[PDB]
RNA sequence: UCACCCUCGA
């Protein structure tokens, strides 16, 4: 048969985070596309990030780096939060070298051709008097999240997904004759690589292809709609 | 096991470990006798 | 009441009632039992009018 | 603040309202055709109904009405079906379950009645028991089980932080809780695994805050490291923004204390929304908790046969001793009762010793969600001794647990006590009800009249070899009072001044300074001619602040005394 | 079979103390200690035991087995309570030499005093004929009763006989031996009085031809209403040409299935908290139970109306109803009675009846019509019978008695017509489900078949029972019922190559292998032991795909049908017998904006039948006062109940969208004052400083608006 | 009043801020009730002093007025 | 006398109250409940009941 | 990272397994469930709306000579699997006289509709049994309870029946997880009534989900 | 509709 008026609207919280509402859905389909959209947003969007880092002078003792107050653990934590977009499929190495007492920022890194650092004002470490920091970075594209995978180089947890946090909920908004229809609320928070709008659009395209895989099976009758 | 005192009754296999020396009397006898 | 005065019999009744209620592990704040006891002592009898 | 209201009930209850609004719109020409339209149930009414109901509260009541919280106001939401949908947190107030209970709905009409419903009787406005001040409307049992499972710590779980060994890094730290969520989506990070996370949006404990920051300030986005579980992180997310991080396994006692502090300091609406979020998360993680019953999860004590053999050897010694006429008959029965009491306790101890701490039965009991261990002892361990119809103990106990199944004799013996109690409760509730009625009658004339008696009279409460020994009655007697004479000690300072709320911080600071006794105002010594004064009565339990003037505390006191009446046994 | 202690000649209700209600040690084998009311009749009503019979003197006797020389014979001796206390009685569960003798040194026995003890085997005079000797019928139908506490066992016994019949009856997969016997003795089943062969079988009757050559025919009760509204259908279970022995079941009753008592359905149950919709004893159902009519029940209700002779004349049952459209009358025949087969809704006319109007209450605008148009013959009003609120169905049958014909009717009553209306009630939110083990609950939500957690092969569970309800209530017989129910659903094959495993050696005779969906019985106190159930849990036969879906723990992996992720831990699933108890929302929902009042006190009536209001009682007013909500308490007590001039004022004000006026005086207070005056008490309401105040009202307040509405 | 999730329906406006404008809950009851029936008298007498909703109950409008201190009162 | 008569032992209370010719002041709560008057507690107290409500002139301008 | 593919396996005529791979790690369960929920809920089919028997005006009675009452006959008629190409209200007929068993093969369907289980028992007739039934067939989706005679213009003889439109019987799934290169292989398992083949149902749900997820863009 | 009584429900 036919069911119509499934509109989609967006409430903008921040530039990197938004809520979307898909309403109204039949008593099905509230939870069918609920978890699938979230898992797609999380695992299916391509994005580039760090894989491994190597810092000199810290090789055998990973506990502390002289000249800086932060430990190596805090350095890796700060470094995993860096947002980067790379066009090269093969891995690309960057370098960050800064001397003298002060504060290192993401802008102090020199991006090789094709890669872009989206948050220059991010904090990495602070250099003590007569301090110097030299660190190699490995950046490559991927999807989702993967744990730690030349001696002196350590792997990190790679956060490839351009989206950070996605949560969903379902609520009833139907007609008085029904009062049971589902409605989907999606809270999505993404990195500076893309807006939540583009993340949702890419997830929709990928899932359209996924399901489309099935449609090609018979290309036959199914529930029609009015507005897309 | 069989409970074959009643004809045509469905076969309900019984876990019973003890024999029944006496059968349930007429459940309405309290009324009909009176 | 007659020996130790009205100010003491209120304490006696409150603690006895609250003790019975505490024997069963019941949390009743004392102010309620005090509100009830206060009503018990509001009149005086008359010996010689 | 919501209740599920069937469509038919709402249409019949609001019938004149929907008729008026249905004449406003041109669905009906006159009011008689409007009545006929609401009686025929033509569809046009329903869209109108949803309008007339909006922001119009109703009153839900469950009999018997033991305290004022037995009637509560709700905002009605139209619901498909013919059943009333009740919020799960307001059960404890109503003593309402869903084993076949029914409730009644009353529609206020006048503006003043609707205002009293929205302000005085609103569900989310009364979160505290007016009797004890404790908070009802706290996660009840299922909800807790979920929280208990969500915040508990599992040594050796998946994703557990491990220190760096050789060339192997730590791999137990996460930059943000979102990264921990992503790691939990994969099979890498368990929710109950101990890890390290950088928390930007949560306030640390007082210790970590005072060390890493100043006492005066912490701000959103200020990062700090914590060794917790992701579950405890998500739990602390439910709590409001300013509350410090807890990092504890959430027993019902602990979350009870949390809600106590939230009600003592934070406003009411925040507490209501907080317990709502706790409800949601508790139900989700209760579904995910994996608590189930099976004949395998019920573990029989392994040495029970030997224990029973030994204690019945003792009892056989006692009976052989009685056969020579040495022991008295009543003394014989007393001795047997003692022997089998000890045997019951020993079997229960063995049972608890054999039960792993992750078993669903032990998890249910010890999390404080529901049950007590004596039910676990009767279920798996042993029934024990059973009551006589006269009330005495029978010298032979029931050695069979309900897992093994009782014999014919043990079942027949158990029936005695079972029915004895079933009958006793029917008279006990009547006694409690009559006493409550008499209390209501004698006390209903007691209401607050003026603000302050101004009298310096009061009463002395303890609160306490040269060490502090706390008084068990502080909550029932000392707490919630008003200080008539400000606290003074040796080398004294201003610690608690006359007329203070005497809450938890005041009590703690009083006890720390070396205070061992206090003299506080009370209703007993109040000097008002008719009624009582607010300052002498103290804070209102349900509100937490000073009692208002219009309050009729005699009825609140009568209900508070008579409500747990059916619990008093011999 | 009930035994009631109240009545004329016995003790009154106020003479009933706690000591008469308790279980007496002489009730063993005579009165069941489990089956008894939960309410004020507790201990006052008790069911007779199974093997007990009434003495000619009026005593209750119980059979026993005579033990001579320590051997147990087949000689049964019935004993009264007097004769019993002289002897020491053994227990039904007893070790027995192949010849018959006690292998244990000292057995447990009921003393003359009734106190339990130990004694050798040569002193035992009698032994119990069987376990369940102490149990009634309804209570002995609880499997694994010995695993339940007397409270929940009592609730289960009392709830079995509250179950409605279902459109088709499904015998329980796990039961006792009492279903068959209780069904055939109950009397609602059709039994062959003499051995023969069925000559003819119709839905209307069954005719059998004996070997005698004598015909015997049995008419089927078809859709007959019972006393409580439950439908009692009868369906033949035999075909034409079958040879039936005397005593066989020919046709099933309402809750019987092939001769056995079937009070509910075998449902696939999962034991786990599910998103709080089963919180605090609620129950989650699969929508299948609606679509497949699993818990659907037929509810018939009888409506009755009579036309009689009034002071103004005689009433008439007629289709002619004044001021009524032809459309609403369309379902009525020429008599004014509704037509068979029509579907009726709230307010539909079942029987048209007009009543002569006295014309004293006749309308002034209607007397205009009667005087101007000269209406002479018929001055009547509509007393026609309508359908009550919340009730709808299909008219099954209509019976009618007329004074114009020869029929016995009470004086003055001319005609009397009964209309029967049946409704098909699906299971729904609020309906009450319960098992045999005292586990009750209402339905919180019925999820679609997709939302329901499903097994590995995609089979969604039927009912989700919350876990927190099992352990504290001491009804674990439900868990063992679930385990054995899965074992009976999937069937089992115990391996017997060098077999006879020590666990299966004791009880199982041919319970070694059982085909899927077998029917098995666990007699109370003789049911399957725990070891044997744990053994059956292992040899569970796989499904059609060769998968063993339920492990040896009785649990299984379930998939969340909403997100799709499997639930992390294995959950106990199985087959439990669930009954639909006779407490339904369609019966219990009630609402009243305004309705009829009692003519004496002018308060709203009470009861759903009378379209009454809810009583706002004394304790509710205590609560309202404790809140300090004065206007709510006044409004509830004046303009909603007793203010005769305030009720219509409030309705008029809300209808016209105005504010609610100020309350008046409760009429019942005037009734109180008149009652005191009738007691020679001079009661007077004083003014502030004045004398008594007149409490009644003049009649001239109502004329202005009437004369204005007529356009003076 | 710091951070809290936006109220929904009846609980809007929050009672903690409304009790800050009144000495007692009962006085707030009478406050909002008299203002509400005053507003309803206006529709058949002053107000509303704020923007009314789509279809706002008069008591809700009165509460929203009391929240913004748009009216005085005397006991 | 009305409260006492409604509470308990109605016959004796009414007899003694008729002899002494008592006059109920209609003061307590239960009395106002019986006669339908606004109860003398909470919102029914003259302090709260007679509150005057008027818009401020500053808002009356707007 | 190669484009995902969908392959089919066949077990019986009405049951088919499907294998989708490669998929992101942890993604297989969600896809299997998003398809399964759609299969049970919203696969269109055909079923009987309302029936009509000559000698009976309402559901709670007995036709003479037949062994089953009208309610038992209706519940047996609930087992009927039927297909319709009309997508419009149509009428099948049944005229049978005993002594014999009435089955689904004894119904005469009109053009476009087909009865897929003639061996099903309906009712049992004897010498005096005579059964004449009209069966209105319509095409819809999901589960629609009987349309009451007050909603439609039906007359008293009309006996509306509950119509179960879903051709799908049972759906399940299982995933294979593989952990440097991690991926999930989804395996759907669809079983339908003889109304349609699993490929048709899966394609219908695929088009439905494509139409729905097209909203994200 | 008023009064009883009975059997139930939380
Ligand atoms: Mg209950
Ligand atoms: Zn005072």
């Amino acid at each position: 048969l036919i069911s119509q008026r499934p509109t989609l609207s967006e409430d903008v919280l921040t530039d990197n985070r938004s809520q979307f509402v898909i309403e109204p859905l039949e008593p099905g389909f509230g939870y069918t596309l609920g978890n699938s959209l979230r898992r797609t947003l999380l695992s299916s969007i391509p994005g580039a990030a760090v894989t491994s880092i190597r810092i000199d002078g810290v090789l055998h003792e990973f506990t502390t780096v002289p000249g800086v107050k932060e430990d190596v653990t805090e350095i890796i934590l700060n470094l995993k939060s860096l947002v980067v977009s790379s066009e090269e499929d093969e891995p690309v190495t960057m370098y960050l070298r800064k001397q003298g007492p002060g504060e290192v920022t993401a802008g102090d890194i020199v991006p090789p051709a094709g890669v872009t650092v989206h948050n220059p004002g991010m904090h990495i470490a602070t250099l003590n008097d007569k301090g110097k920091l030299e660190v190699e970075l490995v950046v490559e594209r991927g999807r989702g999240y993967v744990p730690a995978v030349e001696i002196g180089r350590i792997p990190v947890d790679s956060i490839y997904s351009p989206v950070l946090k996605v949560t969903y909920k379902v609520d009833a908004t139907r007609v008085e004759q029904r009062t049971d229809f589902d409605k989907l609320i999606l809270d999505v928070e993404t990195k500076n690589s893309i807006s939540p709008r583009d993340a949702l659009a890419s997830a929709g395209k990928t899932l359209v292809e996924l399901f489309g895989l099935a449609r090609e099976l018979n290309v036959e009758a199914e529930g029609i709609e009015i507005g897309p | 096991s069989s409970n074959n005192s009643v004809p045509g009754a469905p076969n309900r296999v019984s876990f019973a470990k003890l024999r029944e020396p006496l059968e349930v009397p007429g459940l309405l006898d309290v009324q009909t006798d009176s | 009441l007659r020996v130790q005065g009205p100010r003491e019999v209120q304490i006696h009744l409150v603690r006895e009632v609250q003790e019975v209620y505490r024997a069963q592990g019941v949390s009743i704040h004392d102010k309620h039992i005090e509100v009830i006891v206060r009503q018990m002592l509001r009149r005086v009898t008359i010996i010689d009018s | 603040h919501q209740c599920g209201l069937p469509k038919l009930m709402a249409l019949e209850l609001f019938k004149p309202f929907v008729m008026k609004r249905l004449v406003d719109l041109n669905h009906a020409q006159n009011i008689k055709s409007a009545k006929r339209m609401v009686e025929r149930q033509r569809p046009q009414v329903w869209d109108v109904l949803e309008e007339v109901i909006a922001e119009h509260p109703v009153l839900l009541n469950r009999a018997p009405t033991l305290h004022r919280l037995g009637i509560q106001a709700f905002e009605p939401m139209l619901v498909e079906g013919k059943a009333i949908q009740l919020h799960p947190l307001v059960c404890e107030a109503f003593n309402a379950d869903f084993d076949g209970d029914q409730m009644a709905v009353h529609l206020p009409l006048s503006a003043e009645a609707q205002a009293e419903a929205r302000i005085l009787m609103l569900s989310s406005n009364n979160i505290l028991s007016p009797a004890s001040g404790r908070p009802l409307a706290m996660p009840r049992l299922d909800m807790v089980t979920g929280l208990y499972y969500l915040t508990t710590e599992v040594p050796g779980d998946t994703g557990e932080y491990q220190p760096a060994s050789g060339d192997h890094p730590e791999t137990g730290v996460y930059s943000s809780p979102a990264e921990a969520i992503m790691a939990a989506d994969r099979g890498v990070l368990s929710v109950r695994a101990k890890i390290k996370v950088r928390l930007t949006q949560l306030r640390p404990p007082v210790e970590i805050e005072a060390e890493l920051f100043g006492h005066s300030g912490w701000q959103p986005g200020d990062a700090w490291m914590a060794e917790t579980t992701l579950g405890r992180v998500m739990f602390n997310e439910l709590l409001p923004l300013g509350y410090p991080f807890v990092n504890k396994q959430m027993h019902k006692k602990v979350q009870a204390a949390i809600i106590n502090d939230l009600a003592e300091r934070y406003p009411m609406i925040v507490v209501a929304q907080t317990v709502d979020k706790l409800k949601d998360a508790g139900f989700y993680w209760a579904t995910r908790s994996g608590v189930t019953v099976s004949m395998a999860d019920v573990l029989v004590p392994p040495r029970k046969k030997e224990i029973l053999d030994h204690y019945e050897e003792r009892a056989d010694k006692v009976e052989k001793q009685f056969q020579r006429g040495a022991l008295n008959h009543d003394e014989r029965n007393e001795a047997l009762v003692e022997i089998w009491k000890e045997a019951t306790d020993e079997v229960g101890q063995a049972l608890r010793e054999h039960y792993p701490d992750d078993n669903p039965i032990i998890t249910i009991v010890d999390s404080g969600a529901t049950g007590n261990f004596t039910q676990t002892r009767t279920l798996a361990g042993m029934k024990g001794l059973v009551t006589n119809p006269k009330g005495e103990f029978i010298p032979r106990p029931v050695k069979s647990s309900f897992r093994e199944g009782l014999t014919v004799l043990e079942y027949f013996i158990n029936t005695h006590g079972a029915r004895k109690g079933l009958a006793d409760t029917a008279l006990r509730t009547a006694d409690s009800g009559y006493l409550t009625r008499r209390l209501v009658d004698v006390s209903q004339d007691v209401i607050v009249r003026e603000h302050d008696c101004q009298t310096e009279r009061g009463i002395v409460v303890e609160l306490a070899d040269g060490t502090l020994i706390r008084d068990p009655y502080i909550e029932t007697s000392a707490y919630a009072r008003t200080l008539g004479t400000d606290a003074v000690d040796e080398a004294g300072n201003v610690i608690v001044e006359r007329g203070q709320d005497l809450g938890d911080p005041e009590i703690d600071a009083l006890l720390a300074a070396g205070i061992t006794q206090v003299k506080v105002r009370s209703v007993l010594t109040c000097a008002t001619s008719t009624g009582v004064c607010a300052t002498c009565y103290g804070r209102s339990m349900a509100t937490g602040k000073l009692v208002d003037i219009g309050e009729a505390v005699g009825i609140v006191a009568a209900q508070s005394i008579g409500e747990p009446g059916t619990q008093l046994t011999m | 079979r009930r035994l009631s202690a109240l009545g004329p000649g016995g003790l009154s209700r106020e003479r009933a103390g706690l000591e008469v209600r308790d279980v007496h040690p002489s009730h063993y084998g005579r009165m069941c200690p489990i089956e008894t009311p939960e309410g004020p009749n507790i201990g006052l009503i008790g069911s007779l035991s199974v093997y007990a019979r009434v003495n000619p003197f009026g005593f209750i006797e119980t059979p026993y087995r005579k033990v001579v020389d320590g051997v147990v014979s087949d000689e049964i001796v019935y004993l009264t309570a007097d004769e019993e206390d002289r002897h020491v009685v053994a227990q039904a569960n007893s070790p027995i030499d192949a010849d018959g003798r006690f292998v244990e040194p000292r057995v447990l026995v009921r003393r003359k005093a009734g106190e339990v003890e130990y004694v050798p085997s040569s002193e035992v005079d009698y032994m119990d004929v069987s376990p369940r000797q102490m149990v009634s019928v309804a209570t002995a139908m609880i499997p694994f009763l010995e695993h339940d506490d007397a409270n929940r066992a009592l609730m289960g016994a009392n709830m079995q006989r509250q179950a409605v019949p279902l459109v088709r009856s499904e015998a329980p997969l796990v039961g006792t031996g009492m279903e068959l016997r209780a069904a055939i003795d109950a009397g609602d089943v059709v039994v062959a009085e003499e051995s023969g062969v069925i000559e003819e079988v119709s839905a209307d009757y069954i005719t059998v031809m004996h070997d005698n050559g004598t015909r015997r025919t049995y008419r089927m009760r078809k859709f007959a209403r019972s006393n409580h509204g439950t439908c009692a259908n009868q369906c033949p279970i035999v075909d034409a040409g079958d040879r039936v022995e005397a005593g066989q079941v020919i046709a099933d009753g309402p809750c019987t299935d092939d001769g056995e008592m079937a009070l509910g359905k075998n449902l696939l149950v999962a034991i786990m908290p599910w998103e709080g919709h089963n919180y605090e004893d609620a129950i989650i159902l699969s929508n299948r139970l609606v679509e497949e009519d699993v818990l659907t029940s037929i509810h018939i209700e009888e409506h009755e109306i009579d036309a009689r002779d009034t002071k103004l004349g005689a009433e008439e049952i007629t289709r002619d109803i004044p001021n009524i459209s032809d459309e609403v009358l369309a379902d009525l025949d020429e008599r004014g009675i509704v037509r068979i087969g029509a579907e009726v809704r709230d307010g539909d006319i079942l029987v048209g009846k007009v009543t002569p109007k006295g014309e004293t209450e006749l309308t002034p605008e209607e007397r205009l019509l009667r005087a101007i148009f000269g209406e002479k013959a018929r001055e009547v009003r509509d007393t026609s019978l309508k359908v009550p609120h919340g009730e709808s169905g299909k008219v099954i049958g209509i019976r009618v008695f007329s004074r114009e014909d020869e029929d016995e009717l009470p004086a003055g009553v001319n005609e009397l017509v009964r209309v029967y209306v049946a409704q098909k009630r699906k299971i729904s939110d609020g309906d009450k489900l319960a098992g045999r083990h005292g586990n009750k609950g209402v339905i919180g939500k019925i999820l679609p078949v997709e939302d329901m957690p499903f097994l590995a092969d995609g089979t969604p569970v039927d009912i989700i029972l919350n876990t927190h309800g099992v352990p504290r209530r001491m009804n674990i017989g439900q868990i063992l019922e679930t385990h054995l129910g899965w074992c009976a659903h999937s069937g089992w094959k115990v391996d017997a190559a060098k077999g006879v495993p020590d666990w299966a050696a004791r009880l199982p005779d041919e319970l070694l292998e059982a085909q899927p969906n077998a029917i098995v019985s666990t007699p109370v106190f003789d049911g399957a032991q725990e070891a044997e159930l744990q053994g059956l849990l292992s040899c569970t036969l796989p499904n059609r795909d060769g998968d063993v879906l339920v492990d040896a723990d009785g649990k299984a992996m379930l998939f969340d049908g909403r997100s799709g992720e499997p639930f992390p831990y294995p959950v106990t699933v199985g087959y439990m017998y669930i009954m639909k108890l006779h407490h339904l929302v369609d019966d219990k929902i009630h609402a009243r904006s305004t309705g009829p009042y009692s003519m004496i006190t002018q308060q709203p009536l009470g009861g759903k039948a009378q379209f009454g209001g809810q009583r706002f009682g004394e304790m509710e007013c205590w609560a309202m006062q404790a809140y300090g909500a004065a206007y709510t308490l006044q409004e509830l007590l004046t303009i909603k109940s007793d203010d005769t001039v305030g009720r219509v004022k409030v309705y008029e004000a809300i209808v016209k969208g105005e504010n609610i006026p100020e309350p008046g005086i409760p009429e019942s207070f005037k009734v109180l004052l008149k009652e005191l005056q009738s007691l020679c008490l001079n009661v007077e309401v004083l003014s502030s400083d004045g004398a008594a105040i007149e409490l009644r009202e003049g009649e001239d307040e109502d004329l202005e608006r009437a004369a204005a509405n007529l356009g003076i | 009043s710091g951070g809290y999730d936006t109220p929904l329906g009846i609980t809007n406006p929050p009672i903690d801020e409304l009790l800050d404008r009144v000495s007692s809950k009962y006085a707030l009851v009478i406050y909002a009730a008299k203002r509400a029936r005053q507003i309803n008298d206006y529709y058949n007498y002053v107000g509303p002093l704020v923007e009314p909703g789509l279809q706002e109950k008069p008591l809700s409008i009165a509460l929203r007025e009391i929240h913004a201190d748009l009216l005085e009162h005397t006991e | 006398w009305l409260s006492a008569a409604s509470f308990q032992e109605t016959t004796r209370v009414l007899t003694d109250a008729a002899i002494n010719c008592r006059s109920d002041k209609l003061n307590g709560l239960k009395e106002n409940v019986i006669i339908g008057k606004l109860i003398p507690a909470g919102t029914g107290i003259n302090r709260y009941r007679n509150i005057a409500v008027q818009p401020t002139e500053e808002a009356r301008a707007a």
